[PDB]
């Protein structure tokens, strides 16, 4: 199951980086 | 005082929008029923820079203790297996005397 | 996402010490089954020393 | 903020005459762990973090050979015979030592 | 604002605890290495090898 | 192993999930949540210039 | 180097328990009063506000109404384009208001 799991670790991770700059760039500009 | 209020965590710019009108809201009401549970748990919370540590230092050095120092008392004398060779070729020569 | 996310990220070995440290458990069993041949050479030679 | 005890018990009394002290000082004190952790994190958990990768993998298989092959065998790989066949005759056949003494 | 205000304070709140949880999970994995005699298995492994290696 | 690592790594996904939907409706929810009471402005202006 | 890395998350964690016990003295009311005081707001809403919300009955267009015959006769004076248009609005569409004066 370690194979099964690797492959959907690598997306649970992936998300991370598209988690932060769209975030760092919209909650920052929702208070104008 | 309004404004400063919102603009008050710039440098905190997570906290920035999440401190621009809270209050407003009456959660100083109700989230601060929330922020009592979160920072008396800032011992695991904020502190997991740590908890790797403390899964370093609490255990994970006992388990080099367990792995590393298994080697610690033995790594320096690999170079003395030169020669303690010679006291054990020594007995690999005694073998090779009863050959004859 | 930048305190924990990048550490669980890196914390997925310390995960996988459910594989590598749960083989340490044996790691601490195998060597610790070694210590009754190993116990022979001071508690049984204590006797030995008379 | 939390941390002190009277972040909030003197902030509005404060904040009338001086309205730049407490307003930048609950923004230090929150952003006392937003680069001292949050932005510090991704630093330290590569120090950190790393020696626990490396070790738990390293101690499961190779640190686990220079565990398990290390104080049997890094010093004595050639003294097992030097402890085993030690215990043979100086321990084993010990008790046998006497028998030539005895007959 | 019940939901969201707990879900504002959860944002940061059990996130940082999320790696919390795994922690004890390694935690455990850390301490059951022959867990009923871990201290002498720690200083020693070999609780006579390290005495007389 | 990495099935334990995917609890590590799901909570890496599942937590930071549910907030790019929030912000995606807030920036197309939000742009106009302010102007939704800017609008009565006409209605309390009219006559201000009426008894002065 | 591990001990440092706890060490603001130590600092903090010294008093941070004990400010829910400290909640209750002044150290956190002087801005905290509002959960003393039950959503300080006004107790969450029973009467007070609802005596507002019911003024958007009123101050949005009830109260335009007596205001509109102002308006009508201003409005000739420079909005001339909705001076015809002033009549049907107030002396036409709020004439009722002429009993609410």
């Amino acid at each position: 199951d370690r194979e099964a799991a690797l492959q959907e670790r690598e997306l649970a991770a992936k998300e991370v980086e598209r988690l932060r700059n769209i975030v760092r760039r919209q909650r920052k500009d929702l208070k104008a | 005082d309004a404004s400063l209020a919102s603009v008050l965590e710039s440098l905190e710019f997570c906290l920035r929008v999440r401190g621009s009108e809270a209050c407003v809201l009456e959660d100083l009401a109700k989230a601060i029923d929330l922020v009592h549970i979160r920072q008396d748990l800032v011992e695991s919370g904020h502190s997991l820079l740590d908890h790797a540590f403390r899964a370093q230092q609490k255990y994970e050095r006992t388990t080099n203790y367990c792995l590393d120092l298994a080697s610690e008392q033995e790594n320096t004398i690999s170079d003395q297996w030169l020669p303690e060779l010679r006291t054990a070729v020594q007995n690999a020569q005694a073998s090779s005397e009863h050959c004859k | 996402a930048k305190a924990q996310k990048e550490s669980n990220a890196l914390l997925d070995y310390t995960r996988k010490a459910i594989q590598r440290l749960t083989y340490l458990k044996k790691i601490l069993a195998q060597l610790e089954d070694d210590v009754v041949p190993c116990e022979s050479q001071m508690e049984n030679w204590k006797t030995n020393l008379e | 903020s939390i941390h002190s005890n009277t972040q909030a018990g003197l902030s509005t009394y404060v904040s009338a005459p001086a309205i730049i002290q407490q307003i930048v000082a609950l923004q230090s004190d929150l952003s006392s762990l937003q680069s001292d952790l949050e932005n510090s994190l991704p630093d330290d958990r590569n120090r950190c973090i790393n020696e626990l990768c490396t070790h738990i993998q390293n101690l499961q298989q190779l640190l686990f050979a220079s565990s398990t092959t290390a104080q049997p065998i890094l010093t004595p790989w050639p003294l097992m015979k030097e402890l085993d066949e030690m215990g043979k005759i100086n321990s084993k056949l010990s008790t046998a030592v006497e028998e030539v003494t005895l007959e | 604002i019940i939901e969201e205000i707990e879900r504002d304070e959860a944002a940061l709140r059990e996130d940082l605890y999320s790696a919390d949880r795994k922690f004890a999970e390694y935690y455990n994995v850390l301490e059951q290495i022959l867990g009923v005699l871990i201290k002498l298995v720690k200083d020693l492994k070999l609780e006579h090898q390290h005495k007389y290696n | 192993e990495v099935r334990d690592a995917t609890l590590a790594h799901k909570a890496e996904a599942l937590e930071l999930q549910r907030q790019l939907r929030r912000l995606q409706t807030q920036y197309d929810l939000l742009t106009g949540q302010s102007s939704a009471l800017i609008q009565g402005r006409r209605a309390r202006v009219a006559a201000t210039s009426a008894v002065s | 180097q591990g001990a440092a890395q706890n060490l603001p998350a130590d600092v903090n964690q010294l008093i941070d328990q004990l400010e829910r016990h400290c909640l209750a003295p002044d150290g956190s009311l002087v801005t905290k009063s509002v959960y003393s005081d039950l959503q300080l707001a006004r107790e969450e809403m029973s009467r007070e506000r609802l005596r507002y919300l019911e003024a958007m009955a009123i101050y949005c267009e009830a109260v335009a109404m007596v205001e509109e015959y102002q308006q009508a006769i201003s409005v000739a004076n420079h909005g001339g384009i909705r001076d015809v248009q002033g009549l049907y609005p107030q002396l036409g569409l709020k004439n009722s208001p002429q009993v609410y004066e």
